[PDB]
């Protein structure tokens, strides 16, 4: 037996079919994950990635800031959450940003078919081409994707400094 | 040496070849001009000067440093 | 509001906000299209 | 010591030169 | 008791009381997947004794090498986590079993890469299969050791109470 | 895309067509030298700028000389 | 042992030769690939199935070097700007945050304790730098357990950070010496050539030799 | 729009004056400076003979309700696709048209009515600060002087 | 990937980042960009060195301000043999309370000036921290007018 | 096992084509072959020709250019590179008239000749400002 | 900036190009201009660059410093 293949048949791609890009345990793990996960909106997804984002980087900033504290410290606490929120304020910035330099579209896998049906003889790069066809990939879905990351980002930070409060006053 | 290498590691052919262009005009106008047509070190080579002397330098330095140091001490 | 506040005032919003906005612009300017 | 004054109509006008360095700025194309 | 993988040769197909000569091929899979499932928590189990017994580092040492102790001392919030980690990863597993050409233990998908099988491939889900029957088998004569005796492995093994 | 001209010191020795890693250069009918073919650049989008092409002239100073000006995804090499 | 330097001078010797040797065998490595390596001879087999991956093998210790450096060295520059701040218990030391070696502590230990125990029949311990007693002769120090701190973890993962760099240097070097997205006939070029052109946005130092070049930089670096 | 937006601020700022007014009168607006050993030299403000004057913890208090306020503005901002009124123009809007002189008197929840009232706001701040810079007390003096006297009470 | 280099359309049409690189490297090469003439070259050079001569009076007129507002001026006038001057007070937040300490200059952490700007001015004639902040203001309204 | 029965027997590798080569362009070489014979990859390693139809993906016009030098050595010369946009719109490359470009061809037009050396360019100081 | 060349940084640039663009959670971002090395007429501009700035700054360091420190 061989567990390293060319992926999905084509031996000219720049990509394997190894026992890790192509197993089953990691389709399912990707598809669990909320960027594959099937039946989420948009500002589902972005949702969800800001909350667990914002709860896991609270932690490096309150334990090893500028401001720590052996003990529990509010300070501390308020330091650390601010420092998360300002760091989830600038990851949403440039989600912004990069979701306004490159996307053209407001409802996607339809275009592409209208272009590759009703021919699309224009300045090209909005009715042709169009890389993916998710509904992360287009103006309106990565603006909610980003709306949903500074959102849930706040809500997972406020969430996880409550977890840690709890956790140094009651244990 | 391991200043001196950074001529070698720094520059280009180009130039020293140029320079010797000159250097071969002052010696054809006193009609000195060696037969064996004096060129500029190739690319390769002078790659593998500039890592020689930095080697060299670097090395002899550490090693001047630690043996000046141990034997004092 | 005295002037020892200015410092405390000035040097954050500066030399934070200012590279952020300015990273801002530059960036969108510089990915624009035609 | 200089007032708070000084230092506030100093920084109006500076605010005044900004303004003509980016008409300029502008002027000078994108 | 089929053409599975898995009969060596002390027993071919070992199935004396005949739960497989009645069972679809649904049940089968089911009865494949629970003894992969208890064979390689077997192992770990067995390997996590021997290795506590004579080797706990974490904890500042604490944490009595005798298992079956160490069970009601851990901080029962790291109990938690190892719990959830578990389930997490059981999840995952039950994600994988509905991916389509699913085997019963094969939670690495490799019937993607081997359709018809070798005969080292048979081979080696035979070895851990044994493995994982050998470990099954020694980690329940350690729990009911250690239940009636008190003693651990190494610990009973030194002194003598065999 | 690069800038690939042909000299007229041409001497149809095909060393530089066939140095040509990108085929950007083709030898063509001509009157000027004994062999009767110059070479051509009607391909310069594929032109990279590696000059291989003129360090097979054999001519003095030349007879193919490429000007590097501006880049493009196949003149920068580029795979990805 | 008590001639201090015989015994400085002995070991960095001995480790430059080897830097040397290991740098020259990686050197011949490419040349073997760019010469005498023959496609239709190794179909399939481990050196080819290498070159078919090369990309995720280069690409994975590109992102190792990275990590490695970025924290080894700028854990030192973190110490550097908190000494300069004057905030001295914001530092990576042994009275600040601290990063123990455990590891090497347990193994130095179980050293230690080897006589009696794993090596019964030993008397002392293997060398007196894993634990034991002050070895002098002539009022000079011979041996004495070397002990770890955090001083000695940072240390240690320089070395790591610098050898994996050299690795990653003589390993490009190895593994893109016949070809590349860049220059895909580079084996038509030789071992030792200095470009392919200044197109391509530049092709300096593509060759295997110049990979070596810059190894014999960085294993001096490390070294 | 951006009239519209700095009407809408201004507004609620002589809200936010009044209320800063308010606390200071009524003993609220905590007491002291900020302690520098729990939150590092940046909140220095000089050390005039041995003893080191920090930012007043009031300062600090009104800095956190100023950025809660701020940080609800700039969720809103980042929050287009799901606010009544965005705050700026997307590419194909035009901006509203300009009211004018005087614009039209419509009384109750009403755009005129909005921005007749953010207009008469930031035309109050204006003067306010006109008032205070020309004849030199405090903000909150002369908004307690404009109230007669009923705000610092 | 368009639009920022507006003076080179050879450089606009680059798929890779050379284009920003080569953009911000050519930007002030004018004999190069693209619909180019003589004329548009000398007046775009003649507004180049307004705006340069404006930010030099700037520059000084924040030496002047900030050696008025956080220098010590007036008191290096009696003691210049034995004060230090001061060029401008320092709020970094990543300094410790050792380096707050250290840095200590009167009231606040500061700068000593090694410009010569004190002796300068001194000498010319300036004796009072409003002499400076005159300085300070006229430049101003000097590279306005340049502007 | 492979998309296609004319590719060449190659296991696949990652220094095959990109996201590039599926919106820009992709070249695609083909040749015929008396023997399958083994040869190099212009990005991986050794793959094996098939003894007839042999239809090979690349990302750049020089490593389909590569491959065909490297099938000179195999006495193949019937090879064709092709360059394919993002929708099937097929172009012939490399053989463009049918005759390799090294070989004079009637037909063909000299394309970036000067009737001068070197020494007769213009002085650059006079291609101001045009 | 000055001892390595090009030719060595797109090699490297390209590995690191297949591997964001064979990754997952990180394909979802993609560049607009396509990663390259710089030229090596940038490269030369870049060393030069450092080599003056780490110059000026060493100096001045050190003799504003030994003065200070030296002469009281
Ligand atoms: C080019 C001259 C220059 C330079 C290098 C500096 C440098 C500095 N000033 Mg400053 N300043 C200047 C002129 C200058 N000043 C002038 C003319 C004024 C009067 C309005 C001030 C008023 C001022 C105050 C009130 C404060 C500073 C402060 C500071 C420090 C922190 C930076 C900051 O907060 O800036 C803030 C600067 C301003 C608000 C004024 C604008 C500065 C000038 C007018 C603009 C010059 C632009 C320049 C020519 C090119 C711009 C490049 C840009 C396009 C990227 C820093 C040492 C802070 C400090 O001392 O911290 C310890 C502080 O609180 N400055
Ligand atoms: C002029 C430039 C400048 C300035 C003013 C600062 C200022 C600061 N830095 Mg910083 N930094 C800079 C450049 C700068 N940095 C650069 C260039 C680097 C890289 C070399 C760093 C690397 C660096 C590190 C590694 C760290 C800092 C930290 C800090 C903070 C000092 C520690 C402290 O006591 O605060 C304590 C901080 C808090 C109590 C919370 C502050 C959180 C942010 C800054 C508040 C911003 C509020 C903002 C308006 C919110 C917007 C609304 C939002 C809610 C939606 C302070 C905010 C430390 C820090 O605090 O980390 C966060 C720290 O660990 N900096
Ligand atoms: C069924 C498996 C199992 C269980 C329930 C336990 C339970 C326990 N072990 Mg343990 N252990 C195991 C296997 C197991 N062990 C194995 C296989 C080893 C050999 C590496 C060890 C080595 C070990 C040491 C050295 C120590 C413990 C200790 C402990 C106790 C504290 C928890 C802890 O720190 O774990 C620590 C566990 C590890 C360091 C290794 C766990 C590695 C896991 C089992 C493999 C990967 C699991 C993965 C997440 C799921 C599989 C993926 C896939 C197959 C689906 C606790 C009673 C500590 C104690 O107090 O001793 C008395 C202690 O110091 N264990
Ligand atoms: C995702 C990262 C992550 C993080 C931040 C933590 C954090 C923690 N774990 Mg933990 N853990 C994790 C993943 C993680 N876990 C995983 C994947 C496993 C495997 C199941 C465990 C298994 C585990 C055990 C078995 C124990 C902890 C314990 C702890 C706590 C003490 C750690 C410490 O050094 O004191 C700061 C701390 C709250 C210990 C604890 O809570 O006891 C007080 C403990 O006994 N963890
Ligand atoms: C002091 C000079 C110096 C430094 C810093 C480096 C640094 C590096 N070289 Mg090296 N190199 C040098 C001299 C140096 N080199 C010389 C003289 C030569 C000539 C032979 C080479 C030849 C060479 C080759 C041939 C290769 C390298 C590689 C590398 C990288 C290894 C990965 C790594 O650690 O990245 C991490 C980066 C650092 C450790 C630098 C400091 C970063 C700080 C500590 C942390 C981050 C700071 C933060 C981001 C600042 C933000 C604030 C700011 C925005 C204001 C790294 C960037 C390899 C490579 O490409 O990378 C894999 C490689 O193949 N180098
Ligand atoms: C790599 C080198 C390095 C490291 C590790 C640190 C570490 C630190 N610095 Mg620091 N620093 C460095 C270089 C470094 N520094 C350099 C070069 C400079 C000079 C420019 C400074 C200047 C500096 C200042 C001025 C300050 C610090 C401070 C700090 C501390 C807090 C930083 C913080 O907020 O974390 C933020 C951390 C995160 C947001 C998370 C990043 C790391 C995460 C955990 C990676 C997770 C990877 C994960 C395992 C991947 C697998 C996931 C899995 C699910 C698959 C921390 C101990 C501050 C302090 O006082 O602390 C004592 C402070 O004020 N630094
Ligand atoms: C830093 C100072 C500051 C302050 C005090 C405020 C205050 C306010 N903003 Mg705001 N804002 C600011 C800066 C600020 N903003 C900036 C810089 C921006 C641009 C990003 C915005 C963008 C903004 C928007 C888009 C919105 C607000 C809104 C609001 C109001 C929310 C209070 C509330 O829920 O009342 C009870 C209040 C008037 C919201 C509003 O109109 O009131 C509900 C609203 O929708 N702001
Ligand atoms: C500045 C005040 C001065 C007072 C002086 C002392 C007080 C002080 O110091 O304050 C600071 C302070 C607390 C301040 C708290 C504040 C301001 C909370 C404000 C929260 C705002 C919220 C929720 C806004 C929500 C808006 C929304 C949803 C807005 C919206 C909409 C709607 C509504 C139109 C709906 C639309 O619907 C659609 C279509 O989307 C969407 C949107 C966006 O348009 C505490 C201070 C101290 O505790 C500290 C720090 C230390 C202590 O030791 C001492 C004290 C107690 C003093
Ligand atoms: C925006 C504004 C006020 C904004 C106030 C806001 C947001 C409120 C903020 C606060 O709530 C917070 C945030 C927090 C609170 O704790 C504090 C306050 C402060 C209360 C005033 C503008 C005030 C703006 C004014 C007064 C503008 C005057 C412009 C004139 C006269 C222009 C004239 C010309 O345009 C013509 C007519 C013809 C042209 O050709 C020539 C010229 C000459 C340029
Ligand atoms: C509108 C305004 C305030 C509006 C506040 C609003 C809407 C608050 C709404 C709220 O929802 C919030 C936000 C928060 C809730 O919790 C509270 C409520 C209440 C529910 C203030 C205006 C305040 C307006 C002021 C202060 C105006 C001052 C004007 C002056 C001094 C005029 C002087 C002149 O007229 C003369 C004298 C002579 C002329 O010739 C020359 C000039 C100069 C024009
Ligand atoms: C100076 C220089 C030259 C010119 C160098 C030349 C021509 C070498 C001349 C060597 C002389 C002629 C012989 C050596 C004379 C020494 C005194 C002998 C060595 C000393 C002994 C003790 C070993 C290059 O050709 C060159 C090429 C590429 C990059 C950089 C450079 C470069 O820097």
């Amino acid at each position: 037996v061989s567990f390293i293949k060319p992926y999905r048949q084509d031996p000219f791609v720049g990509h394997l079919a190894t026992p890790i890009t192509t197993s089953a345990f990691t389709r399912a793990y990707l598809k669990v994950l909320p960027a594959y996960r099937p039946g989420l909106t948009p500002l589902s997804r972005g949702a969800e990635i800001g909350f667990t984002h914002g709860y896991f980087l609270i932690g490096p900033f309150y334990t090893y800031g500028p401001l720590r504290s052996v003990e529990f410290s509010l300070t501390s606490l308020a330091a650390g959450l601010l420092a998360a929120i300002t760091l989830l304020l600038i990851l949403t910035v440039g989600l912004s940003i990069y979701g306004q330099v490159t996307y053209d579209v407001y409802d996607n896998a339809l275009i592409v078919k209208l272009v590759r049906q009703m021919v699309g003889s224009e300045r090209t790069q909005d009715l042709p081409q169009i890389k993916g066809t998710s509904e992360l990939d287009t103006v309106l879905g990565w603006q909610k994707f980003s709306e949903g990351f500074f959102s849930g980002g706040l809500i997972g930070s406020i969430v996880a400094a409550v977890g840690i409060a709890l956790y140094s006053t009651y244990l | 040496i391991w200043a001196f290498s950074l001529m070698f590691l720094f520059s280009g052919r180009g130039y020293w070849q140029e320079l010797i262009e000159s250097i071969v005009w002052a010696h054809n106008k006193l009609k000195v001009a060696p037969s064996i047509q004096p060129r500029a070190l190739s690319i390769t080579q002078g790659r593998a000067v500039g890592v020689a002397h930095y080697l060299l330098g670097g090395i002899g330095t550490t090693w001047a440093f630690f043996l000046a140091r141990i034997i004092s001490v | 509001m005295s002037l020892d506040l200015l410092p405390s005032f000035f040097v954050p919003l500066v030399g934070l906000v200012l590279p952020l906005f300015s990273i801002i612009g530059l960036f969108l300017y510089i990915e624009k299209e035609n | 010591m200089i007032y708070d004054s000084q230092v506030y109509i100093a920084l109006v006008i500076a605010v005044v030169a900004s303004v003509l360095a980016i008409r300029l700025g502008a002027t000078l194309y994108n | 008791l089929d053409g599975m993988i898995g009969s060596s040769a002390p027993f071919k197909n070992f199935d004396p009381l005949g739960f497989a000569a009645k069972a679809d091929q649904k049940t089968l899979n089911k009865y494949r997947e629970s003894e992969l499932k208890h064979g390689r928590v077997a192992m770990l189990a067995v390997l996590g004794w021997i290795v506590q017994e004579f080797w706990h580092p974490l904890y500042d040492g604490k944490l009595s090498s005798n298992p079956l102790k160490a069970l009601t001392e851990v901080p029962l919030i790291g109990w938690a986590q190892i719990f959830v980690a578990i389930n997490v990863i059981e999840y995952l597993q039950n994600k994988i079993k509905e991916l389509p050409g699913y085997r019963p233990g094969d939670y690495l998908g490799t019937w993607e890469w081997v359709e018809q099988s070798d005969e080292g491939w048979d081979s080696y889900q035979t070895k851990e299969l044994n493995n994982g029957r050998l470990a099954m088998v020694a980690i329940a004569g350690l729990i009911v050791q250690d239940l009636i005796t008190g003693q651990a492995a190494l610990e009973q093994i030194t002194a003598g109470n065999t | 895309s690069h800038t690939v001209k042909i000299y007229d010191t041409c001497i149809g020795c095909t060393q530089c067509v066939r140095a040509c890693p990108t085929d950007v250069l083709e030898m063509v009918p001509w009157d000027g030298c004994k062999a009767g073919q110059i070479a051509s650049a009607p391909r310069t989008e594929d032109c990279v700028g590696c000059k291989r092409c003129e360090t097979a002239c054999p001519t003095d100073f030349l007879s193919v000389r490429v000007y590097l000006g501006g880049e493009t995804t196949r003149s920068l090499g580029l795979a990805y | 042992a008590i001639d201090y330097p015989t015994q400085l001078s002995l070991f960095t010797h001995h480790v430059w030769i080897g830097g040397f040797c290991i740098v020259g065998g990686a050197a011949h490595g490419a040349i073997f690939f760019v010469r005498d390596y023959n496609a239709a001879n190794n179909y399939n087999n481990l050196i080819d199935r290498v070159i078919r991956h090369r990309d995720a093998i280069i690409s994975h210790l590109n992102w190792v070097c990275i990590f490695l450096g970025c924290h080894s060295f700028g854990l030192y520059v973190h110490n550097d700007t908190m000494r300069a701040l004057g905030r001295s218990q914001d530092l990576f030391s042994d009275n600040a945050i601290a990063l123990k070696p455990i590891f090497a502590q347990f193994i130095q230990n179980l050293h230690t304790l080897a006589p009696g125990s794993t090596a019964p029949n030993a008397l002392t311990t293997v060398s007196y730098a894993f634990g034991g007693d002050v070895i002098s002769v002539g009022s000079k120090i011979a041996m004495m357990p070397i002990s770890l701190g955090t001083a000695d973890f940072l240390v240690h993962h320089i070395h790591a950070f610098t050898i994996h760099v050299t690795v990653l240097i003589l390993l490009k070097g190895v593994l893109y010496s016949r070809n590349s997205r860049l220059i895909p006939d580079k084996a038509n070029l030789g071992f030792r050539f200095p470009c392919d052109g200044p197109g391509r946005g530049g092709t300096c130092q593509v060759s295997a030799w110049d990979h070596v070049f810059l190894g014999l930089f960085w294993m001096y670096n490390s070294i | 729009k951006a009239e519209r937006w700095n009407g809408r601020h201004a507004m609620f700022g002589w809200i936010v004056l009044l209320a800063t007014g308010y606390a200071q009168a009524h003993g609220l607006l905590p007491e002291g400076g900020m302690d520098a050993k729990e939150w590092g030299t940046w909140v220095i403000v000089s050390t005039t003979n041995g003893e080191q004057v920090t930012i007043p913890a009031a300062r600090a208090a009104i800095a956190i309700g100023h950025l809660h306020f701020g940080a609800v503005g700039v969720f809103a901002a980042y929050s287009k696709n799901s606010v009544k009124d965005r705050l700026l123009l997307e590419p194909g809007e035009k901006d509203e048209a300009p009211a004018g002189l005087f614009p039209a008197l419509r009384p109750g929840l009403t755009k005129e009515a909005e921005m007749l009232n953010g207009r008469v706001a930031m035309l109050g701040l204006v003067a306010l600060v006109a008032v205070s810079a020309a004849t030199g007390q405090d903000i909150l003096s002369v908004i307690d002087q404009g109230l007669g006297g009923l705000l610092l009470k | 990937v368009y639009k920022f280099p507006k003076f080179s359309k050879a450089l606009a049409e680059d798929p890779s980042t050379r284009r920003i690189w080569y953009g911000i490297a050519t930007a002030h090469d004018f004999e190069s960009h693209d619909a180019m003439t003589e004329s548009k070259l000398y007046q775009k050079i003649f507004a180049s060195h307004f705006g340069h001569i404006a930010i030099i009076f700037l520059w000084t007129a924040g030496n002047l301000f900030h050696v008025a507002w956080q220098g010590n001026f007036e008191a290096w006038i009696l003691n210049p043999l034995k004060v230090r001057p001061i060029a401008h007070a320092i709020w970094d937040p990543h300094f410790g309370q050792a380096a707050y300490k250290a840095f200590l200059k009167t009231s606040s952490p500061a700068n000593l000036a090694l410009s010569g700007v004190y002796e300068w001015w001194y000498t010319i004639g300036m004796r009072t921290n409003n002499d400076l902040y005159q300085g300070s203001f006229f430049l101003i309204l000097l590279s306005s007018l340049l502007l | 096992k492979l998309k296609q029965s004319d590719f060449p027997k190659f296991e696949g590798s990652t220094g095959g084509w990109l996201s590039a080569a599926k919106n820009e362009e992709k070249y695609v070489i083909i040749w015929t072959s008396k023997d399958a014979s083994l040869f190099e990859m212009p990005t991986g390693g050794t793959a094996k020709m098939n003894a007839g139809n042999n239809v090979a993906y690349f990302a750049r016009k020089e490593q389909c250019l590569a491959l065909g030098s490297q099938l000179r050595g195999f006495k193949i010369t019937n090879y064709k590179i092709f360059r394919i946009y993002p929708p099937l719109d097929i172009t012939l490359l490399h053989p463009f008239d049918g005759v390799f470009p090294e070989k004079v061809n009637q037909g063909r037009s000299p394309v970036g000749k000067r009737d001068a050396s070197i020494g007769g360019n213009p002085n650059p100081a006079s291609l101001k400002f045009q | 900036f000055l001892i390595s060349w090009r030719g060595y940084w797109q090699e490297l640039i390209e590995t690191i190009v297949w591997a964001h663009e064979r990754t997952p959670l990180a394909n979802l971002v993609r560049w607009k201009d396509k990663p390259v090395a710089l030229s090596i007429v940038q490269a030369r501009l870049v060393g030069l660059a450092h080599f003056t700035i780490g110059y000026v700054l060493t100096y001045a360091a050190f003799v504003i410093a030994s003065t200070i420190g030296k002469l009281g």
